[PDB]
């Protein structure tokens, strides 16, 4: 809603929606704690 | 001297109150043993029931299970297992001295 | 998760278990894949005996009282279907063993009239291997299959 | 006590795909409208083609808690017979008027015998051991 100045700085709508939004990226999900990550391995003695 | 505690244990969880059956846990032990000890178990006209079963691969854990008619606790069935284990490795030792020299 | 709430969560609803059936036809999502359903077919087919040694080491080798899988407290055996010459167990009956340790002892034996993928034909003349049979927990008929 | 006793004739001795297994079709010598289906174990108990065997279902030998393997000095109904087995008896069909048809199964090994006066005797029970000779 701005000119254009010879990518402008981002607003605070932008800040809000900056790619799926505030909301979805931060809200509705979100990095957590006490979690872990690897590969799968099989095991029937389990 | 100090008699190690940790190689051999006895699963109370499982274990009968007689106690006629009862589930044996020893460490750093497998199938080697485990199948040569059940087999020898399972020559006592007593025991009822004999199987060995290891829990998981990566633990070092080698569980067995004996279950016994009366008159003999599995405790004393595991006791003469072992004792005829150690006698049955006597006469392979024996027997292979002997036709080293019959040559 | 680090609270009882979030642990009696994940234990009663969300746990595995209580997953044997999606909500989408429930129909099941749970069950063997590859090995064990080529192991089935060979060892409840009526060409599979063994002796009492074989027999108790298959028992105990995937039923451990002492990790709390019997509900007898005692792992109860079935007799030989072979009596005379040699005393011999059917495969099947180290699945009724398997049932016999692991059902409650209070409720009575399933029964059960289903069939199986493989057609009586493949296993010679007059079988009824295509019928699965179980009455009173007891593999009575069939082979078990993927289905 | 016993339940049923006959000699039959073996007709066919039938592999199946199967290399220890075999199934018995026979008839009665005694009895004409007789007639019997047995899966055996051959390779204990081996059975040919035009061969007498002394088939008999009894309830026990002469209250158990369990089997025992044999220990010496241990008497058996089984001592007069060759190969036993152990089984139950889960079906019963009748054919026609006046005959009836009984299913049994020894852990897979299935049988079915086909007769009229047994009807009284042989009883859908959970413990039912059958034995042949020669």
């Amino acid at each position: 809603k701005a000119q254009g100045r010879t990518v402008p700085i981002p607003g605070v709508k932008q800040a809000l929606e900056k790619k799926e939004g505030l909301f979805r990226k931060h809200m509705m999900g979100k990095r957590v704690n006490y979690a872990a990550r690897s590969v799968i391995s099989p095991d029937p003695n389990i | 001297e100090e008699p190690d505690r940790e190689k051999i244990k006895l699963l109370t969880q499982a274990t009968s109150e007689d106690g006629t059956s009862a589930s044996f846990q020893i460490v750093e032990e497998d199938h080697t043993l485990g199948n040569a000890l059940r087999y020898v178990i399972m020559k006592n006209p007593d025991v009822e029931f004999c199987g060995y079963s290891i829990p998981h691969p990566s633990e070092n854990l080698l569980n067995i299970r004996i279950q016994t008619y009366g008159e003999t606790t599995a405790v004393d069935a595991l006791q003469k297992g072992l004792k005829d284990l150690m006698d049955l490795c006597d006469v392979v030792e024996s027997k292979f001295t002997e036709k080293i020299k019959s040559m | 998760p680090q609270n009882e709430n979030a642990r009696a969560e994940a234990l009663n609803l969300a746990n595995t278990d209580s997953q044997y059936l999606t909500p989408t036809s429930g129909s099941p999502v749970r069950g063997l894949i590859q090995d064990h359903i080529s192991a089935g077919v060979w060892l409840t087919s009526k060409d599979s005996f063994f002796t009492r040694e074989q027999y108790q080491q298959y028992i105990y080798g995937c039923i451990r009282p002492e990790d709390g899988h019997t509900t007898r407290s005692k792992i109860v055996t079935l007799p030989p279907t072979i009596f005379k010459p040699y005393p011999l167990w059917t495969g099947k009956q180290i699945i009724t063993t398997v049932l016999l340790n692991v059902t409650p002892p209070d409720m009575p034996g399933i029964n059960l009239i289903s069939k199986n993928k493989i057609k009586n034909e493949y296993w010679g003349k007059g079988s009824l291997e295509n019928e699965v049979l179980f009455k009173d927990g007891a593999l009575l008929c069939g082979i078990l299959d993927k289905s | 006590n016993t339940l049923f006793d006959d000699i039959f004739q073996v007709s066919e001795v039938d592999p199946g795909r199967y290399n220890k297994v075999c199934r018995i079709e026979a008839a009665s010598t005694t009895q004409d409208q007789c007639k019997l289906t047995l899966d055996i174990n051959v390779e204990l108990f081996p059975v040919a083609a035009q061969d007498s065997l002394t088939v008999t279902i009894a309830s026990s030998l002469n209250a158990t808690r369990s089997w025992r393997p044999p220990q010496a000095g241990d008497r058996s109904l089984a001592d007069d017979y060759d190969y036993v087995m152990y089984g139950t008896a889960y079906k019963f069909e009748e054919v026609s008027k006046d005959l009836i048809a009984v299913y049994y199964s020894f852990g897979g090994l299935l049988m079915r015998l086909e007769g009229n006066y047994r009807n009284l005797n042989n009883l859908k029970q959970e413990n039912a051991y059958l034995l042949i000779r020669r």
